[PDB]
RNA sequence: GCGCUGAAGCGCGCGACCCACACCCGGCCAUCUGGGCGCCCCGAUGAGUAGGAGGGCGCGGCGGCCAUGCAA
RNA sequence: GGAUGAACCGGAAGCCGGGUUACGGUGCCCAACUGCGCGCUAACCUAGAACCCACAAAGGGUGUUGGUCGAUUAAGACAGCA
RNA sequence: UGUUGUCGGCCGCGCCGGCGGCCAAAGCCCGGGGGCUCCGCGCCCCCGGCAGCCGUCGUCGGCACGGCCGGGCGCGCCGAAAGGCGUGCCCCUCGGGGCACUGCGCCAACGGGCUCCCCAUCCGACCCGUCUUGAAACACGGACCA
C-alpha cells in the first residue's frame, strides 16, 4: 500500500525538561536539557539523529497562556546518551516554559 | 472474534405482569449485537414492533451468546432486510458473499450505506438465512465464489494470487 | 503492592520485639521518658529548634531505599571507577557528578601544583567493584594531601586487580576499550571479579571527604 | 449471584443449544434480580427546562 | 439501609479518563446517557 | 510510519517527479516551518490528480480573474511550473505572518535542474505518484502539461529540461560502466576476503 | 493497487499490521474475492477482508484444502520457504531482526572489531584498485 | 485558505490521539458553617450592568493627644 | 468550538499551578493519524449540525452499484448474419 | 540566594499473569450416523473420550517510568546494608503464615528588578463612555493637556 517497510512511528510517550540554559555575554547561544522518561531503546535514539520533540503548549490549567503555539524542536546530540539528551529550541520557549511535559 | 461485528443475543422471556388470569406467554427474538447495551434498547424496538406492551410489560429472563458459531467457516447470508432512504423503510432481500455473522452486519451497514443511503437512526433487519453454496441466488461475488469452491477455482484466481510478484 | 503487603503484617512486628528487649532488661521505659532531659541557662530565646533525632534517622533509611534498586535496575557497582582502556595501567577517578547521565565529572587533587579532572560526555569510564551510598553525586572539584600519589597508587591496586579480569573476560582488550568510550552507560553484563575491597572502598569514602569540605576553600 | 444463576442451569436443559442454533426463547420459569443504582450528571444545565 | 444512603452527601467524581463516548446520545446507540450496569462500574473508575 | 524522507539537519533537496504536488507541497511547508532551506527540483515533472479539464478550469478562473479588476500590482498569476509550486507553498504556510514569510523565503522551486546539484534529489514518504491516479482513476495533469496551455516560464523550462537531461544521461551511462567494474573487483575481493575470527560474525549480521 | 485478490492456496503472505504482535500467513481457504482465511504452521488462524496484507514472492507446495494437520505436513515439506523468509522478498525480518539485537558490550565489540577488519579489507581493496589503474 | 479523489469526499464499523478557566488535584482570598484561644483553625460556595446592603483609601481646615523641621 | 459572529454546542469563571477531559477535531497552515477493516463517487461532486448567511425544485437520467421477483435456456435461448 | 539526588502523598502510563462468568468452549486425534452435491470431489450437522487455547465481562495477582507538591518515627544487640534476635496460640502441620502481649519523646551535593525594542502568540473587532434589543460601528461626543 503503503508498501510496510515501514520504519516504526508512534507517538508515545512522555519527558520532562530538566531546565533550560539562556545565556550570553556574547559567544554562546542557548541550551536546553531534556529527560525522557525511559523511551528511545538505545537504537531508536542512535538509528535516526533527529527526535522531534513537539510539545503542546496547551492549558495546563489554571487560565494558561492558551495559543496557537505548538512547539517542536529537535533533539541535536545526546549528552546521556543511555537516557537524557541535548535539545535546542528556535523560536525560543514560553516563560520560563521548564517544566511542562515534553512529548512527541 | 476480535472486536464484535454483531453476535446474536437468545433472549428468553416474559412479560411478567398482573392480577388477571392472563401473563404475557413465551418469546426469543433473537437479534444481534454487541452486549447488553445493544439487548436492553432492542427489545423496546421488538416490543415497540411485533407485540405492543410497555417498556415495563417486557421482562427478560436471560440471555445466551453464540460462541464462535461457524468457527471461522462459511455461509453466503441471505439477509431479509429493512433500509430508511428518500422516506421510510424499504423491504430488500439481499443474498452476499461472507465469511460470518460477524461481517454480514457490516457488508449490509457498508451496502445499506453506500448502495442504499442509511445514515444514522436506523435499526437492523428482519433475519439472517444460512443457504447451500450451489443455491445461493442473486448476483456478481457469491456467484463467483460458489464456483470458487467446485473447484478448478481456489485454483483460479491463484491466477492472480501468486501472477502478482510473478509465475 | 507486593513490597507493600509485608509492611503491614503485625502491625510492627520486630517494633512489637523492640520494647521487650527494654522490658527485658527491668522496670524501665516510662520513667526514663519522663524524667529526662537537660536544661538551664541560657542566653535569649524561644528555643524554636532543633535536629539531630529520631525524623532525621527515616530520613536517611527513606534516602537509602532508591539506591540499592537504581543499581539493580541499572547494574554495576557504584563509585569509584578506572581507566579500563588508555594505557594499560595508570590511574582512578571517582564519579562526582552528573551534569546528565553521560555529561559526567570524574575527579582528584589538586593543592600545592595539583591535577585536572575532566568533564565528559564519555572519554574513558567502567566501574569496578566497590558500592558506596551517593548514586552519583559530591563534588565541584576538591581532593588532595598525598593524593596524587595514594589515590593512583589505590588505582594501581585496582588496575592490577582489573588487568587480571580483563585478561580473562574480554573480546579483548580493543573493545574493552570501545565500551570505556561509551560513558553514558550502561546496561548489559556487570559483575566480573576484583575479590575483596575493604581498602578500595575506604579509599573511595575518603575521595569523597575530599571532594566535600572544608579544606583550601574557606575564604 | 452464582445460586441465582445457579438453579436456572441446574433443573435446565432447554436454555443453551437449541438457542443457539434456533430462535423463539423458553417456557418454564426465570430467577428474579434486584437491584440497587448509582447516578452521575454528565449534562449540565444550560437550555435544559 | 435506604436511609444509610443519606450518604454525606454527593459524591464529587474525577472527568473520566480518557473520555466519554459522545454525550447527546444513549446507551443504544454507544453513547453515554441511560441505565447500563456494565458501564457504568467502567465509567465510575475512570471517574477516579 | 518512520518518515523516511523529512528530517536532515540540513540537506535539503527534493525529487518532484510524479509526486503529488498538494501532497509534496505539505511536507515541503513543514520542513520550511523548522527552518529548513527547500529546493524542489523537476517542478516540471510534478503530478495533481484529477481530470484536466476541471484542473484547467480552476486555473483559468484565475486567467479570466489575472485581467481584472485593475490597479495593477497583484491578484497575480504565474504561468509557469516552479512558480505554480511557489503560489502552493504560499497558501500551504500561514501567509500574514513573519514567521511564515520567512519559511516561504527559505524555498527555492527549480526547474528540470538547477547548474548542478548532482547531491541526488530525494523522494518523499509516499508522495509519488503512480497509483494516487490509480491505474485508471481518470486522468492525471503533470505541471510541465499544465504550464503549456498558460505560458513561459514553461517552454524554456522544458527546453533546458531537455538538454540537462540528455547530457547527464551520457554521463549517467559512462560513469555506471565505470562503476560495475568497481564492483567486480570488490564482490571478488569479499569472496576471497582473508580471514576472521571477530570479522565474519558482522555478514551474519546482514 | 488493486492487487492481488482471492481465493488461493501456497501463496505466502506477510502482514501490514494488526494484533498478534506477529507476523507471516498462507491462506488455507477461500471464501469470496475479499475474505480469505489465513493460517501459519505456529501461527494463529484468523478470517479476514485483507486488501492490505499483502502476498510475498516466494510459494510453497500444497494443493487447495487444507485443516490443520494437511498444514502442517505442507510446513514441513516447504520449510526451506521461511529461510527465503529470514532473508527475502516480502520477506526480510531474520536478517533485520539480526540487525536489532546489538547495543550492547560483547554485541559493541564484535562491531569495532568487524569495522577493524572492514578497513584492512579496504586498504586490500585499493591496493588491488591501484595495480589496476595504471 | 493551500485544496484533495482506491480521499485530505461520503457512509458503515473501529483503534489511538488532541483539546477549555470544565472536573480532579496542590496552595492561597470573601462569606458562612462554626470551633478554639485582641488572635488562630476546619470545609463549602463563590462571574456581574442597573442596584441594595456593609468595610476601607485619599483630600482641606478644626480640637485633644503624639511627633517631625536649616533642610519641610 | 462554529473562519469572523449577543443569544448554537461545550461550559457557567476568585487567583495560580499541575493533571485529565467536554464539545469538537487529528494532511499543511494548526497540537494532534497522511489511523484500521470495508464500500461508493471522479462530479474538484466535495470538506456543510444549526444561520437573512450553508440554496436548489417539479420533473428527468441504459452513469454506476446493489437487492429482489417472473419468464425464457444445451428438449440451444437474446441479438446479429444467413 | 539559586540548583541538583531522595523519602512521603496524588494523579497518569504501558506490559505481563491467574480464576470465575458464556453447564465453558474454538479444538484435535480417535470412533459412529445423516444430509447436500448424485459428475465425484468437497461442504455442512450431531454425540462420547481428549493434547488444546480463545474474545469478551467481572475480579484479583506482578513490574517499571513521569509529572506536581512538601520534608509518620525512635527508645537493648548484632548486621555496612537491608534485616532478624521475647513468647504463647492456632492453620498448614512442608516452606511458613496470621493472631495476642507496656509507657514516654520527637536528609546529600555545588556555587537580581525594570524600561524600551525585536520575534512568536492572542486580545484582537479600539477605547472610552453613552445611547441601544443589538456599538468597532458608516449611532453620538473628544485635537492634546493642566
Amino acid at each position: 500500500m503503503k508498501g510496510r517497510q515501514g520504519q516504526r512511528v508512534r507517538l508515545y510517550v512522555r519527558g520532562t525538561i530538566l531546565g533550560y540554559k539562556r545565556s550570553k555575554s556574547n559567544q554562546y547561544e542557548n541550551t536546553s536539557l531534556l529527560q525522557i522518561e525511559g523511551v528511545n531503546t538505545k537504537e531508536e535514539v542512535g538509528w535516526y539523529a533527529g527526535k522531534r520533540i513537539a510539545y503542546v503548549y496547551k492549558a495546563k490549567t489554571k487560565s494558561n497562556d492558551s495559543t496557537i503555539r505548538c512547539i517542536w524542536g529537535k533533539v541535536t546530540r545526546p549528552h546521556g546518551n543511555s537516557g537524557v539528551v541535548r535539545a535546542k529550541f528556535r523560536s525560543n520557549l514560553p516563560p520560563t516554559s521548564m517544566g511542562k511535559k515534553v512529548r512527541v | 472474534m476480535g472486536a464484535f461485528r454483531f453476535h446474536q443475543y437468545q433472549v428468553v422471556g416474559r412479560g411478567l405482569p398482573t392480577p388477571t388470569d392472563e401473563h404475557p406467554k413465551i418469546y426469543r427474538m433473537k437479534l444481534w449485537a454487541t452486549n447488553e447495551v445493544r439487548a436492553k434498547s432492542k427489545f423496546w424496538y421488538f416490543l415497540r414492533k411485533l407485540k405492543k406492551v410497555k417498556k415495563s410489560n417486557g421482562q427478560i429472563l436471560a440471555i445466551n451468546e453464540i460462541f464462535e458459531k461457524n468457527p471461522t467457516t462459511i455461509k453466503n447470508y441471505g439477509i431479509w432486510l429493512r433500509y430508511q432512504s428518500r422516506t421510510g423503510y424499504h423491504n430488500m432481500y439481499k443474498e452476499y458473499r461472507d465469511t460470518t455473522l460477524n461481517g454480514a452486519v457490516e457488508q449490509m451497514y457498508t451496502e445499506m450505506a453506500s448502495r442504499h443511503r442509511v445514515r444514522f437512526p436506523c435499526i437492523q433487519i428482519i433475519k439472517t438465512a444460512t443457504v447451500h453454496f450451489k443455491l445461493c441466488k442473486r448476483d456478481n461475488t457469491k456467484q463467483f465464489h460458489k464456483s470458487d469452491i467446485k473447484f478448478p477455482l481456489v485454483y483460479r484466481k491463484v491466477r492472480p494470487p501468486t501472477r502478482k510478484l510473478k509465475t | 503492592m507486593a513490597p507493600t503487603s509485608k509492611m503491614a503484617l503485625g502491625i510492627k512486628r520486630a517494633s512489637r520485639s523492640h520494647t521487650y528487649h527494654r522490658r527485658g532488661l527491668w522496670a524501665i521505659k516510662a520513667k526514663h521518658g519522663g524524667a529526662l532531659p537537660k536544661a538551664e541557662k541560657p542566653a535569649a530565646i524561644a528555643e524554636p529548634k532543633f535536629y539531630p533525632a529520631d525524623d532525621v534517622k527515616p530520613r536517611t533509611v527513606s534516602t537509602r531505599k532508591p539506591h540499592p534498586t537504581k543499581l539493580r535496575s541499572t547494574i554495576t557497582p557504584g563509585t569509584v571507577l578506572i581507566l579500563l582502556a588508555g594505557r594499560y595501567m595508570g590511574k582512578r577517578v571517582v564519579f562526582l557528578k552528573q551534569l546528565q547521565s553521560g555529561l559526567l565529572l570524574i575527579t582528584g587533587p589538586f593543592k600545592i601544583n595539583g591535577v585536572p579532572i575532566r568533564r565528559v560526555n564519555q572519554a574513558y569510564v567502567i566501574a569496578t567493584s566497590t558500592k558506596v551510598d551517593i548514586s552519583k553525586v559530591n563534588v565541584q572539584k576538591f581532593d588532595d594531601k598525598y593524593f596524587a600519589r595514594e589515590k593512583k597508587t589505590r588505582a594501581k591496586k585496582t588496575e592490577g586487580e582489573l588487568f587480571e579480569s580483563d585478561k580473562e573476560a574480554t573480546k579483548n582488550l580493543p573493545d574493552f576499550k570501545k565500551d570505556d568510550q561509551k560513558v553514558i552507560d550502561a546496561e548489559l553484563i556487570k559483575a566480573i571479579d576484583a575479590v575483596p575491597d575493604l581498602k578500595n572502598y575506604l579509599g573511595a569514602r575518603f575521595s569523597l571527604r575530599d571532594g566535600d569540605k572544608p579544606h583550601e576553600m574557606t575564604f | 449471584a452464582e445460586q441465582y444463576a445457579g438453579e436456572y442451569e441446574a433443573q435446565d436443559k432447554e436454555l443453551v443449544q437449541l438457542k443457539r442454533e434456533a430462535r423463539m426463547k423458553g417456557g418454564f420459569y426465570v430467577s428474579p434480580e434486584a437491584k440497587p443504582l448509582f447516578v452521575v450528571r454528565i449534562r449540565g444545565i444550560n437550555a435544559m427546562h | 439501609f435506604k436511609e444509610a444512603n443519606n450518604f454525606l452527601w454527593p459524591f464529587k467524581l474525577k472527568a473520566p479518563l480518557g473520555g466519554l463516548k459522545k454525550k447527546r446520545n444513549h446507551y443504544v446507540e454507544g453513547g453515554d446517557a441511560g441505565n447500563r450496569e456494565n458501564y457504568i462500574n467502567q465509567l465510575v473508575r475512570r471517574m477516579n | 510510519m518512520v518518515s523516511g524522507s523529512g528530517v536532515c539537519a540540513k540537506r535539503v533537496v527534493v525529487d518532484a517527479r510524479h509526486h503529488m504536488l498538494g501532497r509534496l507541497a505539505s511536507i515541503v511547508a513543514k520542513e520550511l516551518l523548522n527552518g529548513q532551506r527547500v529546493v524542489v527540483v523537476r517542478c516540471e515533472e510534478i503530478c495533481m490528480s484529477g481530470g484536466l479539464v476541471r484542473q484547467k478550469m480552476k486555473y483559468l478562473r484565475f486567467l479570466r480573474k489575472r485581467m481584472n479588476t485593475k490597479p495593477s500590482h497583484g491578484p497575480i498569476h504565474f504561468r509557469a511550473p516552479a512558480k505554480i509550486l511557489w503560489r502552493t507553498i504560499r497558501g500551504m504556510i500561514p501567509h500574514k505572518t513573519a514567521r511564515g514569510e520567512a519559511a516561504l523565503a527559505r524555498l527555492k522551486a527549480y526547474e528540470g535542474v538547477p547548474p548542478p546539484y548532482d547531491r541526488t534529489k530525494r523522494m518523499v514518504i509516499p508522495d509519488a505518484l503512480k497509483v494516487l491516479r490509480l491505474q485508471p482513476g481518470h486522468r492525471y495533469c503533470l505541471l510541465g502539461q499544465l504550464s503549456k496551455e498558460v505560458g513561459w516560464n514553461y517552454a524554456d523550462t522544458i527546453r533546458e529540461l531537455e538538454e540537462k537531461r540528455k547530457e547527464k544521461a551520457k554521463v549517467s551511462y559512462d560513469r555506471r560502466k565505470q562503476l560495475a567494474k568497481l564492483r567486480v573487483k570488490a564482490e571478488k575481493a569479499a569472496e576471497e576476503k582473508l580471514g576472521t575470527q571477530l570479522e565474519i560474525l558482522a555478514p551474519i549480521k546482514y | 493497487m488493486p492487487f492481488k485478490r482471492f481465493v488461493e492456496i501456497g501463496r505466502v503472505a506477510l502482514v501490514n499490521y494488526g494484533k498478534d504482535y506477529g507476523r507471516l500467513v498462507v491462506i488455507v481457504d477461500v471464501v469470496d474475492q475479499n475474505r480469505a482465511l489465513v493460517d501459519a504452521p505456529d501461527m494463529v488462524r484468523c478470517q479476514i477482508n485483507f486488501k492490505r496484507l499483502s502476498l510475498t514472492d516466494i510459494k510453497i507446495d500444497i494443493k487447495r484444502v487444507p485443516k490443520k494437520t494437511t498444514l502442517i505436513k505442507a510446513m514441513e515439506e516447504a520449510d526451506v520457504k521461511n529461510k527465503w523468509e529470514n532473508s527475502s522478498w516480502g520477506k526480510k525480518l531474520i536478517v533485520q531482526k539480526r540487525r536489532a539485537s546489538l547495543n550492547d558490550f560483547d554485541r559493541f565489540k564484535v562491531m569495532l572489531a568487524k569495522i577493524k577488519r572492514g578497513g584492512a579489507i579496504r586498504q586490500e581493496l585499493a591496493k588491488l584498485k591501484k595495480t589496476a589503474a595504471a
